[PDB]
């Protein structure tokens, strides 16, 4: 149960562009704000960004390192969340995890990420 | 910013205790952070705990209750009580901030 | 100014045996009943009472006890003073009666828990407490002491959410009763047992509830109804209350709450308190020891002066002890067929629109009186 | 003297709805200048909602002084979630019938704190009654509202914070943070709690019941001997520390073997920098805090009520006359007993019961205070005292005392339970007050008066000189010689005045015109009304 899955992770050239995709399941997905943290292939955890719900007007937030080229969507009627990723650095190799905050702004329930490789 | 300051390793015997210490910024030092369990062979990491700046704590809805957390300025702490094997893994600490979220490096637990 | 003592019958002799005891008003303890002082301007004028403790004056006994869950092991020892309280009173005198009445807290949202479980049963599920209430008079004094057995063996235990309890509006309503809790004119002993400490005025704030304690008997089918409307007294209204009623308590209270007890007795006048077992198994001694302390000392009390007079006291006590000031209105060590004087000296600073008005003097804890009539020159 | 007591502005709520339980004044200024006054026990238009409190906003300068309710909230109380999606059909997670809301209310600037002290929830994991507090927070003129329950958390039964009651006090500071005090966590230790309208804002998860305010101030819980000492069942404002940061002082007038104590602890951090502990036992030194410089030398005094506090008469009754303790701030710090101290004469009267700031009343250089008997008077309805600032601090007796205008009735009107003042609402450069009277559901605005100082003398020929802050170009006056009588116009920005042909006896005069706010100046105190030679 209170399942996340991700998808659309692949390998492509650097400077190209790559949408990510995560499916719910099990909970009010309209309900919660969601989120993107990466983590490269030997390294600690990143946030990428994430997206609040309709009563918090669906702001978004997004990393220094991420800002401008990077872009967080949902879908409340398809209980789904997108990630669409812009020029593309070698820095972006990494497993993508969809996750959700709680209310004392903690990482409850985490998918299990999607491989991107940026490589030549 | 914040910044949250980790250190790469910890070590026990098997049945021995294990302290990890996550430091927050001086500008930051009463903020709460929620703790990660994450180093099991590349699975997604595992909500442990969040904690108080006055050492509250709640736990997770399955963590064996060996898990425990205290607080001293800006340092925070996640004690295991008795290691066992499965507490073999990366820590990682972190913290919710006015435009975002910040992780520490991680801590690895060791047997020894 | 000149005086003329009016009554002056006299304080009793040592009573001759049990062929005709008297009855309560026919015992004399205090010697002159009325005088009249001619007061002139800023003359003092000085008068003498005596004061005589009686051999036998009746006692009335009301226990008044906390029926909170902790209070289980002692309420299981109480069940006997009934007859074993009679008993060990018979020889302190030929008239005694006891009553019992009961108290928890006010039944209201932040000092019961409100929930539908914790209103059927205030305890853990395995502890058979009944719902919480906040005073019950159980039984009205009487001299029937198996009848305290039958009624108070039968009481099961409460429980209760915040540690300090609702004793006060129990004490308050125990004063202002009368006739419903059965009260005579003799000795009234009031009984406080808990193992907590008391609630008083303003934390009924906490609870919304901000109208003052009027301080009048509110008892339907023995139950005080109204403890959910009227804040809980204030220490400066029970001084009053229990004062003007006549009413001598004895704090029999746990070892953990003797510090604000001890306390507790500097503030409310002719009160005592005692170091409560446990399990209440002392319960008898400490009482007789109390009552020996209230019994055994005198306080004088007046009625509200007029404008410009004045009034000051010196007491002459057993052994050569003697006191002036505040401490003149007290007499200490006063044994039982024991004699006391008090010297009083009233004073004027006016000429008032009448030519007179007049006031009591009386020892707390009893209805005996001096009446003094003043006359203005 | 300064208050304008003959025919003060009389606000009037709802029947039974306990309106002016607590008054505020809004945008005090030029222009939108307005009352606001809880009722705790109104009736509101919330779905399945049982007398759940209102706030009332009053415009000033209309005047019959009409009253309209503000919606800070609008909805019934939520359902649980798995009631909603069980065949057991629905169940409350909230308790919002009888939760006193507007028992407290605060603004400042354009932003208001409104507080339901007895609210209560079913936490969502297990059935539980818990009166935690809740406070809903306007910004920018009701653009938007929050809800802020700080002690609403998972640490959810009587030991924890379920108890906590927070907005059972609150202020702002002069930046605007929010603090709150909360008598009942930790079995009743209590709690002081504060956070800024940025933080709040910033924390707002509305699918959430329990969430962060990250970096919100709270004090730590004790050990179980502090349990029932009621930290916060009063909180105030004021610079004692010496840093730019305001520093909170709260009540505890059951802490210390019930003997009473305030705390103040400082802003920036928590952490307690002062203690001042009650003189007798029960007597509840704590009911009301406020801290204002009555003497002038720049510095915050503290003031502290204990409004049960005993005394006896000097024939030899006790009796219950609340007391009011003030310590004045010297540069080294705040001395640990009263520099003065102030005592009710009616028995019950409980003085005490409610303090606030006047601001400088009369501009005589110094804050006076007014000060509350809610049971005080010849009929036990209420009076409120006012306390003249001066060198030495406080004077020892009012300058001027306030009372019903109403007759008595069947149950107490409070008159003087809740008080503000130091704002201007009329605009003519003197400070207000408003009183609350929640048992005839009543509110009463008192308007401090013009004030004129004044000069003359005879010269055998006399001379007059009057001049006064805020007062109009020409001012009114009336004069006898002992016979002659004259009625003068002397202007404010005169050098002087004369006449040609015993005592010169002056006045202001009776039937001079009403200015243009309505009022009548007052003449200061001393200024030689009467000469003789
Ligand atoms: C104005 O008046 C008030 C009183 O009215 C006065 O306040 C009291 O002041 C005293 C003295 O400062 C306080 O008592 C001290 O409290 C300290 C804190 O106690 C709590 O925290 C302790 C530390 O653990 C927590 O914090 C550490 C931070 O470093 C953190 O790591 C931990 O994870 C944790 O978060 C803790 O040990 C302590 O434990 C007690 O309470 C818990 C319940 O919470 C209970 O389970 C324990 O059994 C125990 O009773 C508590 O949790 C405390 O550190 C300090 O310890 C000293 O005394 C002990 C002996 O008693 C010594 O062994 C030790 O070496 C220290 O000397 C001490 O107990 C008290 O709490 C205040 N009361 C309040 C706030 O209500 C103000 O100071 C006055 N202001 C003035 C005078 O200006
Ligand atoms: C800050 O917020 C407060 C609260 O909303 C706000 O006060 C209110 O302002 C409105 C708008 O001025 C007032 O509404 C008026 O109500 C009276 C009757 O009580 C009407 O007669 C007024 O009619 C005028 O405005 C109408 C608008 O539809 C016109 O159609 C009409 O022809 C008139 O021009 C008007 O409706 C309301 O009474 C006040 N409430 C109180 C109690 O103050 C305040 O104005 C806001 N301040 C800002 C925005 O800075
Ligand atoms: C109420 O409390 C009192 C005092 O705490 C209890 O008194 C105690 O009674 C017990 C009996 O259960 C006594 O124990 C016995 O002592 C003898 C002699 O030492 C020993 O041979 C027995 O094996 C037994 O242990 C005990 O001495 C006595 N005193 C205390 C303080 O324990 C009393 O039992 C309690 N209950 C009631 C209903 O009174
Ligand atoms: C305290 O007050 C009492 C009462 O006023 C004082 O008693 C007085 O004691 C003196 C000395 O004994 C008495 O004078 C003599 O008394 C004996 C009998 O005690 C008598 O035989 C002598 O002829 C002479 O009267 C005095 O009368 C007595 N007064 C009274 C009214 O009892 C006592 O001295 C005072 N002590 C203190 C504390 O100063
Ligand atoms: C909020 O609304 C409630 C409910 O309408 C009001 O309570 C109602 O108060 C009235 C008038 O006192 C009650 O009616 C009276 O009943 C008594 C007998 O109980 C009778 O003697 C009178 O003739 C009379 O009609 C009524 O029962 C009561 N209803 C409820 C549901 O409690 C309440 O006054 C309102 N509060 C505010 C602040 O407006
Ligand atoms: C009320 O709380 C404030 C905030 O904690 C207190 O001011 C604080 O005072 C300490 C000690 O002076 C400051 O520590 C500083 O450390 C830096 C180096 O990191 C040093 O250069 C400074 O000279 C100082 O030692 C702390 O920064 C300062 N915090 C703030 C916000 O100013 C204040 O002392 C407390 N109230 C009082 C006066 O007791
Ligand atoms: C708790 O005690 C009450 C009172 O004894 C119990 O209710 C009584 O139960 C007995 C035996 O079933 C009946 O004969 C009485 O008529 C009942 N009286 C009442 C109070 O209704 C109750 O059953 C007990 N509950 C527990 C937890 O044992
Ligand atoms: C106890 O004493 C009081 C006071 O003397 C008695 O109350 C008075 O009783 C008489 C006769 O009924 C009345 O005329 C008075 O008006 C009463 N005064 C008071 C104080 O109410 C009371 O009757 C006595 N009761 C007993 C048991 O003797
Ligand atoms: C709590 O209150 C008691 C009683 O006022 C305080 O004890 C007093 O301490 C002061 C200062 O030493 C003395 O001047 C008083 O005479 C004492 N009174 C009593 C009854 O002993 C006690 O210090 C207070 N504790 C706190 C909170 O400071
Ligand atoms: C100047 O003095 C005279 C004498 O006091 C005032 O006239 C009386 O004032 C008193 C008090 O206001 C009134 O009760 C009398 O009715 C007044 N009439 C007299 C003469 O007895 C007069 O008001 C004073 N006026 C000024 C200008 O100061
Ligand atoms: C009473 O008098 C006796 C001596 O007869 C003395 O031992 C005892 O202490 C006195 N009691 C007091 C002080 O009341
Ligand atoms: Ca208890
Ligand atoms: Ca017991
Ligand atoms: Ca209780
Ligand atoms: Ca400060
Ligand atoms: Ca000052
Ligand atoms: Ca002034
Ligand atoms: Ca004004």
């Amino acid at each position: 149960e209170v399942h996340l899955v991700e998808s659309g992770g692949d390998l492509v050239q650097p400077g190209s562009s790559l949408k990510l995709s995560c499916a719910a399941s099990g909970f009010t997905f309209s309900n919660r704000w969601l989120y993107w943290v990466k983590q490269a292939p030997g390294k600690g955890l990143e946030w990428v960004g994430g997206l609040k719900t309709k009563p918090n007007l669906y702001a978004t937030e997004y990393a220094d390192s991420v800002k401008g080229r990077f872009t967080i969507s949902r879908d409340d009627s398809k209980n789904s969340l997108y990630l669409q990723m812009n020029t593309l650095r070698v820095d972006d190799t990494a497993l993508y995890y969809c996750t959700s905050l709680t209310g004392m702004r903690y990482f409850d329930y985490w998918g299990q990420g999607t491989m991107v490789t940026v490589s030549s | 910013l914040d910044v949250l300051t980790q250190s790469p390793s910890a070590s026990a015997s098997l049945g021995n205790s294990v302290k990890l210490t996550c430091t927050l910024s001086s500008q930051h030092s009463t903020y709460t952070i929620g703790w990660y369990q994450a180093g099991h062979p590349d699975k997604a990491p595992k909500y442990v705990m969040y904690l108080n700046s006055d050492g509250s704590h709640n736990k997770g809805d399955g963590l064996p209750d060996r898990f425990s957390g205290s607080s001293s300025g800006a340092h925070r702490y996640l004690s295991i009580s008795n290691i066992q094997p499965e507490d073999e893994a990366d820590y990682f600490c972190g913290s919710s901030y006015s435009s975002g979220y910040v992780f520490g490096s991680g801590t690895k637990v060791e047997l020894k | 100014g000149s005086k003329d003592i009016k009554k002056n019958k006299n304080v009793t002799n040592r009573s001759k045996g049990t062929a005709e005891k008297l009855k309560p008003e026919d015992i004399t303890q205090i010697q002159p009943q009325q005088l009249v002082l001619r007061l002139r301007s800023g003359e003092p004028q000085t008068f003498t009472l005596k004061f005589k403790r009686a051999e036998d004056y009746p006692i009335d006994l009301y226990y008044l006890m906390d029926l909170s869950y902790s209070m289980k092991d002692d309420l299981e020892n109480v069940k006997s003073l009934g007859t074993d309280l009679m008993n060990e009173m018979r020889r302190i005198t030929s008239d005694f009666r006891i009553g019992f009445g009961s108290f928890v807290e006010k039944t209201v949202m932040p000092y019961i828990s409100t929930t539908p479980a914790k209103l059927r049963n205030p305890c853990t599920s395995e502890q058979n407490c009944t719902s919480p209430f906040s005073y019950k008079n159980v039984l009205s004094l009487t001299n029937k002491g198996e009848v305290f057995n039958e009624l108070v063996g039968k009481q099961r235990i409460s429980g209760n959410l915040d540690s300090p309890e609702g004793g006060f509006d129990a004490i308050m309503q125990v004063a202002v009763c009368g006739s419903l809790i059965g009260w005579r004119n003799v000795t009234r002993l009031l009984v406080f047992s808990t193992d907590a400490g008391f609630h008083f005025a303003g934390d009924g704030k906490l609870g919304g509830i901000v109208l003052p304690n009027d301080g009048q008997c509110h008892l339907e089918n023995n139950m005080y109804t109204m403890s959910h409307y009227y804040d809980y007294p204030s220490i400066a209204h029970l001084v009053q209350k229990l004062s003007e009623n006549n009413i001598q308590t004895i704090f029999a209270v746990t070892e953990e709450f003797q510090p604000v007890y001890k306390e507790l007795k500097n503030l409310i006048p002719k009160s005592a308190v005692g170091t409560l077992s446990a399990n209440s198994s002392n319960v008898i001694q400490l009482i007789i020891d109390a009552y020996n302390s209230l019994s055994s000392e005198v306080i004088l009390e007046n009625g509200k002066l007029s404008e410009g007079v004045t009034i000051s006291y010196k007491s002459y006590c057993k052994n050569g002890v003697n006191g002036t000031g505040e401490n003149g209105r007290k007499c200490s060590n006063i044994s039982i067929g024991d004699e006391v004087q008090f010297e009083i000296s009233i004073t004027s600073n006016k000429c008032p629109k009448k030519d007179s008005d007049s006031f009591k003097i009386r020892p707390l804890g009893f209805t005996e009186e001096v009446e003094v009539i003043l006359q203005y020159i | 003297f300064n208050l304008d007591a003959e025919a003060p502005a009389v606000l009037s709520g709802p029947p039974g709805s306990f309106f002016g339980f607590s008054v505020e004044f809004y945008r005090p200024g030029t222009d939108g200048v307005s009352v606001l006054v809880g009722a705790p026990k109104a009736n509101t238009s919330q779905p399945g909602v049982l007398q759940g409190g209102a706030v009332y906003l009053c415009p000033w300068g209309a005047s019959p002084t009409q009253c309209t309710p503000i919606e800070f909230d609008s909805k019934g109380s939520r359902l649980l979630e798995s009631s909603l999606s069980s065949s057991e059909g629905e169940e409350p997670v909230e308790y919002k019938s009888l939760q006193w809301f507007g028992a407290t209310v605060r603004a400042h600037g354009s932003s208001i704190l409104a507080c339901a002290p007895l609210y209560s929830w079913r936490t969502e994991k297990e059935p539980l009654s818990d009166p935690v507090g809740t406070c809903y927070l306007s910004t920018d003129n009701f653009t938007r509202i929050l809800e802020y329950a700080p002690c609403r958390s998972d640490f959810s039964w009587a030991a924890g914070q379920g108890y906590c009651q927070g907005g059972f006090s609150a202020e702002f500071t002069k930046t605007g943070r929010v603090v709150l005090g909360g008598p009942g966590s930790y079995f009743w230790q209590g709690q002081i709690l504060s956070a800024t309208q940025e933080q709040i804002a910033e924390s707002y998860y509305p699918e959430y019941l329990i969430n962060l305010v990250q970096g919100q101030l709270q004090t730590r819980q004790a050990s179980s001997i502090y349990d029932d000492s009621y930290l916060g069942y009063s909180v105030a404002v004021g610079e004692f520390s010496g840093d730019d940061t305001e520093d909170f002082v709260a009540g505890v007038p059951k802490g210390n073997l019930t003997y009473g104590y305030v705390t103040i602890l400082n802003g920036s951090d928590i952490r307690s920098l002062y203690n001042f502990s009650g003189e007798q036992m029960a007597s509840y030194f704590g009911y009301a805090v406020a801290a204002t410089d009555v003497n002038g030398d720049g510095l915050d005094d503290l003031l502290v009520g204990a409004p049960l506090l005993m005394d006896r008469t000097p024939d030899g009754r006790p009796q219950e006359v609340g007391r009011v303790y003030v310590y004045l701030q010297h540069p080294a710090g705040i001395e640990p007993t009263p520099t003065l101290t102030l005592t009710g004469h009616d028995e019950f009267g409980r003085f005490g019961s409610s303090l606030t700031p006047l601001g400088d009343l009369d501009q005589d250089g110094y804050n006076d205070v007014a000060i509350g008997a809610p049971f005080g008077g010849e009929t036990q309805q209420g009076v409120v005292f006012v306390f003249p600032g001066g060198p030495g601090g406080l004077g020892s007796k009012p300058s001027q005392v306030l009372q019903p205008l109403w007759a008595a009735s069947h149950t107490p009107d409070f008159f003087g339970s809740a008080l503000r003042g130091g704002r201007d609402l009329d605009g003519n450069g003197y400070p207000d007050l408003i009183v609350g009277s929640f048992g005839v559901d009543k509110a009463v605005v008192y308007r401090g008066r013009p004030i004129v100082s004044a000069s003359a003398s005879l010269t055998i020929s006399f001379c007059l000189n009057a001049s006064g802050k805020h007062v109009a170009d020409s001012i009114g006056f009336t004069v006898e010689l002992q016979t002659l009588t004259q009625t003068l116009l002397i202007q404010n920005g005169a050098r002087e005045d004369c006449r040609e042909m015993i005592a010169l006896n002056f006045s202001l005069d009776p039937q001079a015109p009403v200015d243009s706010h309505g009022l009548r100046p007052a003449l200061h105190y001393q200024s030689k009304s009467r000469i003789e030679d």
